[PDB]
């Protein structure tokens, strides 16, 4: 199969660059990126969204845990 | 285990079939470590509608203790 | 700019799939990604492969530190 | 759909696995392929690393699942 | 670059800044904006959250960086405590 | 009181040292494996 | 180089006692300071009164992320 | 009182700059040092060396723990 | 700067190293010499060690740092692994 | 068995959460005062 | 010999203590200025803040250690 | 509690009187938390000579398990 990309023309240099710094190609990087979303029906970026969610609920306990 | 409330969180129980069947099962072995939240001392959460119930379980006296229901 | 990336049938099925239940477009997915690594550079995975290593050169250090012998040396000497 | 590595020592512990008992760790191998982290199996005290974990017969096999390549991989079965 | 979100109390703070001292911290918000984690600026006690610093004037901007949305949240201005 | 305990969590209220331990022999198999690994990549065919 | 240093008469007597038990003279622990000082940038002690700033900043972030107004912006904008 | 130290002459420079940096007196640095080392009888720098002795000794356990 | 030590079998794998490698090695120690703390480069699970990375070749050297010397302690030269 | 252990220990096998939780408490109130700290030099006269 | 600092309001507490319970208090302070670090009373959970507690009364005071000032911090006194 | 000792530290043991002054104290109420050797599950350290005892404290069997004794 192929796919097609619309992309920056500042974001295709520097994303270049830096894959060639890691050794790593840019088809292998994007083909990575699409197996893992694929497995795991997530995004491989820390979830800090979810996170900072569950550190309020956890704020709300604390306050709550202090008069029982 | 025992069963309790806050008053808090019982006032927002008031205004729960669903929810209160997955107590039942939480009251037989209480610590379920998937549901952990991460950040608090022994304290853990319980598909749809999103609403969020935490309880904290108390080794030294057998309860449950169930602080927060909502969203 | 554009990118054409070749991709076997079954992971285009599978991703697709994948990034519709998320609600993400296969071209937002691979943008962020792309960003990331650029400013980053790294790749957004876990670094576990660098991660056990480390683990590794750590168990030089542990082995060595038992009986240490320190030797005081000078650049010129190196 | 994660790829499959096998440490050569994992993989020849596997080879003197009794048929019955491979035969249901593959079965639970194979669940673990697709989505590998199993937050109840995990490893304490090693990046990433996880059990499967058999009722019977008590053997156990050691995976680490390594994102930046997308396999798991397989370091230890026995008990 | 990464995005760039500001909260609303955040932009208030921000505006209030004398001309100068809000130039400074601009100008490490672009070096922040293509590289936003400085580990030795790392907030600990809140996921993924960090510090820029003003030598002078002792002000502090605090930003957390959403990977997933490539964006940098700042989330406070100001100089707390005396 | 504490049977009540041990019926519900199906173990101890002291913390399992044993385990412990035991974990700690299996961390090291793999903390020595992963020193030299020799990774090979199977079909499920192949196994 | 050389270095006057006033110190209290009283600190002198308790840190020369102390110096002496380690084995330390007064002016090989006062070298090791500055040159600490002079390449990692900070004093020696714990950052406690750093440590606790931060823990307010931690507090202010905490607040705000209960309830979030993220605003999207430029440079220009700002 | 008073103490005169003998000083190399590029750390002077170094550490002085260093501590201007930091708003901190050169004076001030050492009467610190001097305080704390008179009432915890130790320096002020983390015990690494003590550090990493302790480790070896974990070490020793670990591998006894293997086969009781 | 830190004073500098190297361990016996340290220093031994050092002399080992092509003329090229040991250059740029060293050239990175002494950089690391006056600010050895790079928690950018720091040994999670041991205290105060720290690596350095060579780009090409590979080649990795840790060091721990010991403030209550100023030294930094070169432990390890060379490249573990496949 | 149980009463051995508190025979020593002088406390419950299972984790005192209770007093997790009331040293939160204490914690919170420094907390809250290390945001306004209002420092005095004091002799111990002056106590 | 560490510098002692009070918090305002740990010390309009200290203000309404007993005369007895303060002077108890005081003893343990005192032990306190000279090596503030006991590894015991850690107040877990802030940095470097420490505990003083008494067996009778139950009255707790918290202190906080500043070695870049050498102060004991004082921040709070009660129960 | 009980007391255990591994066959290798028992060795070292042999080759004394006041670490056994310090063990029967030991022996009852094990848990010293200020010589805790950190980094390791339940393990504790026991002024002259500069030797070194290490045991572990396992609850659940009452015993306190001398591991090394030695520098």
């Amino acid at each position: 199969g192929s796919i097609n990309l619309r992309i920056d023309d500042e974001l295709k240099a520097r994303s270049y660059a830096a894959l060639e710094k890691m050794g790593v190609t840019p088809s292998e990087a994007l083909r990575l990126m699409l197996e893992y979303i694929a497995d795991n029906e997530r995004l491989p970026f820390k979830q800090t969204l979810l996170s900072d969610e569950d550190a309020e609920l956890v704020e709300i306990v604390k306050e709550r845990l202090r008069n029982p | 285990y025992f069963l309790d409330f806050d008053e808090r969180a019982l006032k927002e129980w008031r205004k729960r079939e669903q929810l209160k069947k997955k107590l039942v099962e939480v009251l037989e072995s209480p610590r379920i470590e998937a549901n952990k939240l991460r950040g608090m001392p022994d304290c853990y959460k319980i598909r749809s509608s999103g609403y969020r119930l935490v309880y904290q379980v108390i080794d030294e006296k057998v309860v449950v203790f169930v602080i927060s229901v909502g969203k």
